[PDB]
């Protein structure tokens, strides 16, 4: 049950890609560390609401 | 973003002058740096983008 | 193997080629080896120089840090009931001198912490096992005014708390620099002075600082409220560099620490006295 | 082949020219030759100035005499070529400015003439203090433009509290700033021994915890002349002979254009 | 395991 | 398609921007686009300098207004540049320097005002005097900077021989230079109609008898803004709207670097 | 995710290669201990920093 | 396993 994952290397010592190992001990999910693996989006939703999307170089209005 | 009356009508100067010098005091020392002449129209708003010019990674 | 090179069987020489001479003038350390000008065996080499890599060479838990913290009655007076250390490397000397053979470095931090206390008077009662609240605090965080204000409250800030008795408290640090190396020299100013300042303060920096907070402070308290009789506690910081990158080699400090800039004030005289002809 | 040699130089930047007879061969500071500011290691956003050519070239600055009494000179880089040309022009009009240098120190005399100079390029040259109060040398005593600094044999204290001078007090043989000058050979450097050579030539890199910094709040590499070895002729106790530093820009790029910095100097 |  | 126009456009030039949503299209003189000295029409030998970004970008210059009895104002290049930032500075470092301009004339009023700007951009726009004297305008007086000149509505012959003017006496129908105006639009040229636009966009190739000259004794291009029709609002007898222009170095380069050129302005 | 290395070794047990083994527990790389097998380099850069290198048995100044 |  041993899950394998590459770290994102900041200072890298003098010695390529490093690896950290997770176990869940639980049968509940709730009791799971965070994973910290998270997704983006575009705020498009928010930032950009319109009905007709239109591009940045034409009239904003027209 | 111009609030004023459509009859209204004007030119205006916005800017961004990066660090080290003498901060702006006349339009005559801002237009020397990043800037926008913003005509007031139809389209009713202008933007400036301020480039991220800096020494440092982060601020 | 990381063995050094071995020594090649040399024998003698009536030539041209001439590896004595040279003119350090240039710039330049003569690459000689002892059968460039003695007669020489073979011998194998096995040594090798594995513990002065610049990891193996900073390897050790360094103390940086003394906080002394109080736990007594919240009397109304300026008392010890919490305590702010500015972190840095600077307070003492040792691992100081040690980062400054080198111009820029980059690495990760691991901070050690070892926890005393006492009782500070003769006897009233005793106390309770203390638990400590080590917290971290970035620059622009609201700094806390009392040992339970509402900053202890940590909600974002990084905090420890660390048990009396138990095994020495340790965290990691990710590097963080504004910069892409940790600059241990800093010829420049924060601020410039320019001809059309109000007052010549405007534009006035100290030499060779950065940052008015460089990277914040640790507030240490005790998170017990206080028992009759009160005891006192030193937390000792102990810093180890990991992952450990070096740029630009620079001559070690021979004289006295004179603050935290490359000022000296006395003991100017490193060397002792030696006649020219003694051995 | 032909007959080339270690000795002959030319060095040409721009619209400027220099020659040598007498050199030491010429040192490229840890081994690397001044660059321009990859797309990968990249800031600020903005597109570069480049002037090139304008700036690019040898500036010579003002002369000063080496006499049997002279402890040591110093400089900064940028500061020292502040007031030059179209590279000053360019360094006070933009917020940031990266630039390398080669840096020519010139020094003849006579073959029975006799002394050493010790031409060091340091990174981050800090300088020591006047005072009891650390860190407080003032922006205008830092920084002595095209003149420079002087070394002195020992510490005087400035000592007047209540007006202070809020200079640096660079003591030759602590190299100015609290270590010994003789292990001042791990910085790149060369020898001017009267016998052997005529100069130094010492190639500079851009070096900086940063691709590109503010060059009117920060120097990046400090030049310190010291004797070595004291001047020395025939039997003739006061002589004297000039050292000229010709210094040029190389790979310069400047970032963040607006009005002109004109920082105060009294 | 499972390695990702 | 989408929704495009005439008179809408962004110009972007370096650092700067600038936006008209009333334009009337825009000009290139004589068809040709501002380009760079080629090796087979080029004749100083040495390498130029291109100072791009920190040179063609836009400059403002000072506020003129316009009211019912102003008969005209003009200015020439690079002399309005020739305290413009590093432009001017490489123009006064350098014996040679050619260039090209984007020009841009402002003037807004509202749907209620009334009037038509005649914006004329002339090869070598050579003025007429004040005098008896022939070719006698002096150096300091051709030359008004960033400040321009003005027309005159009738010939004022400055009279006072023994301690002469040496100034222009650009008279507006003559367009200052003995022609009649309502020719002056064999030249590229906009109109600034009140009704129709807010501006006009001039873009200027290097006209000339050489390929590069120097830019300190001899102007290039001279532009000439006329009202066609005076400036008339509701019944209000003492209007006045304010004309503003910004204009821009194109493909710059300089030659025949040397000490700074300071020209006497008294 | 374990990671297996030899032991240089040094003073050998009268009992060859001897290993040892690593596992990463934390997804920063800040967390993870030192590796200690670090590479060298030349000291060129510091002892021989000039545009013409040359070599010993030649004249330094010629 | 990563054996190096
Ligand atoms: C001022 C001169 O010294 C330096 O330049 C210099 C450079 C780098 C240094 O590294 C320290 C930077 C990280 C600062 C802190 C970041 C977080 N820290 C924490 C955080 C949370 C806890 C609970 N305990 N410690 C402790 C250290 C320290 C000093
Ligand atoms: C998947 O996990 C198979 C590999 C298991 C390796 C040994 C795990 C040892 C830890 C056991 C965890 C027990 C938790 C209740
Ligand atoms: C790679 O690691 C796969 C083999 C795992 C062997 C069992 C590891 C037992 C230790 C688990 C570490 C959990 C750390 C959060």
């Amino acid at each position: 049950g041993a899950q394998v994952s590459s770290q994102k290397v900041g200072a890298h010592e003098n010695s390529s890609t490093i690896n950290y190992t997770t176990i869940n001990y639980y049968k509940d999910s709730a009791s799971n560390a965070a994973s910290k693996q998270d997704y983006s989006q575009d705020p498009s939703k928010f930032t950009e609401p319109l009905k007709d999307v239109l591009i940045k170089t034409a009239p904003a209005l027209n | 973003l111009f609030c004023g009356s459509m009859m209204a009508t004007g030119k205006i100067l916005v800017a961004y002058a990066p660090p080290g010098a003498q901060p702006p005091t006349s339009r005559k020392e801002a237009m020397l740096g990043t800037h926008v002449i913003w005509d007031l129209g139809l389209q009713s708003s202008c933007t400036m983008v301020v480039p991220w010019i800096s020494n440092v990674t982060y601020r | 193997q990381d063995s050094l090179p071995d020594t090649k069987a040399s024998g003698p020489a009536h030539s041209k080629e001439v590896p004595a001479l040279t003119a350090v003038e240039t710039g330049a350390t003569n690459p000689l080896a002892p059968s460039d000008t003695v007669q020489t065996r073979h011998v194998v080499q096995r040594r090798s120089r594995s513990e002065s890599t610049i990891e193996s060479f900073f390897a050790r838990g360094a103390c940086v840090a003394i906080i002394e913290v109080d736990n007594e009655q919240p009397t109304t007076r300026a008392q010890k009931l919490f305590a702010m250390w500015r972190i840095t490397y600077k307070d003492t000397v040792q691992l100081r001198r040690k980062l400054e053979f080198f111009t820029y470095s980059r690495f990760d931090m691991e901070f050690t912490f070892v926890v005393t206390a006492n009782f500070t008077n003769a006897n009233n009662g005793h106390a309770l096992n203390q638990v400590y609240q080590i917290m971290y605090i970035p620059p622009g965080a609201p700094t806390p005014k009392s040992w339970d204000d509402y900053t202890w409250q940590t909600s974002s800030n990084p905090s420890i708390f660390y048990t009396y008795g138990a095994a020495p408290a340790r965290i990691s640090v990710p590097y963080v620099g504004l910069a892409n190396a940790y600059s241990h020299f800093y010829d420049g100013f924060a601020k410039v002075p320019l001809k059309t300042d109000a007052n010549d303060q405007i534009g006035d920096s100290l030499y060779s600082a950065m940052t008015v907070d460089d990277f914040g402070v640790l507030a240490v308290r005790v998170v017990n409220d206080h028992n009759p009789t009160k005891v006192t506690s030193k937390v000792r910081i102990y810093m180890k560099p990991k992952h450990v990158r070096v740029w630009c080699p620079r001559p070690p400090r021979a004289v006295p620490y004179y603050g935290p800039g490359v000022d000296y004030r006395n003991n100017l005289d490193p060397l002792s006295e030696k006649g020219l002809t003694t051995y | 082949a032909c007959g080339y040699s270690d000795r002959v130089l030319q060095l040409t930047l721009g619209n400027s020219t220099i020659t040598t007879q007498e050199a030491a061969n010429s040192v490229v500071a840890y081994g690397r030759w001044p660059e321009f500011i990859r797309d990968d290691e990249a800031n600020p956003v903005d597109q570069p100035t480049e002037p090139d050519v304008a700036t690019c070239r040898f500036y010579t600055l003002d002369t000063v005499m080496w006499g049997k009494e002279s402890k040591g000179w110093w400089w900064k880089l940028p500061d020292a070529l502040r007031d030059m040309g179209l590279f000053g022009q360019n360094m006070y009009y933009h917020y940031l400015g990266r630039s390398g240098y080669t840096v020519h120190v010139q020094c003849n005399a006579s073959k029975f003439h006799q002394g050493a100079l010790g031409v060091f390029a340091i990174p981050e040259y800090c300088l020591a203090g006047d005072s009891d109060k650390q860190r407080y040398t003032s922006y205008a005593n830092a920084n002595p433009g095209e003149r420079g600094g002087k070394f002195y044999s020992q510490f005087n204290k400035d000592n007047a509290v209540t007006s202070p001078k809020r200079e640096f007090c660079p003591v030759d043989y602590l190299l100015g700033c609290g270590v010994l000058l003789g292990n001042a050979f791990v910085y790149p450097h060369q020898i001017i021994n009267l016998r052997t050579n005529n100069s130094a030539t010492i190639v500079l890199p851009y070096v900086n915890a940063l691709a590109i910094d503010s060059m009117v709040k920060h120097n990046n590499w400090g030049i310190a002349i010291l004797p070595l070895s004291p001047l020395d002729f025939a039997q003739d106790s006061s002589v004297e002979i000039p050292i000229t530093v010709t210094i040029a820009p190389m790979c310069s790029e400047f970032n963040g254009l607006r009005n002109v910095t004109a920082p105060k100097f009294q | 395991i499972s390695e990702v």
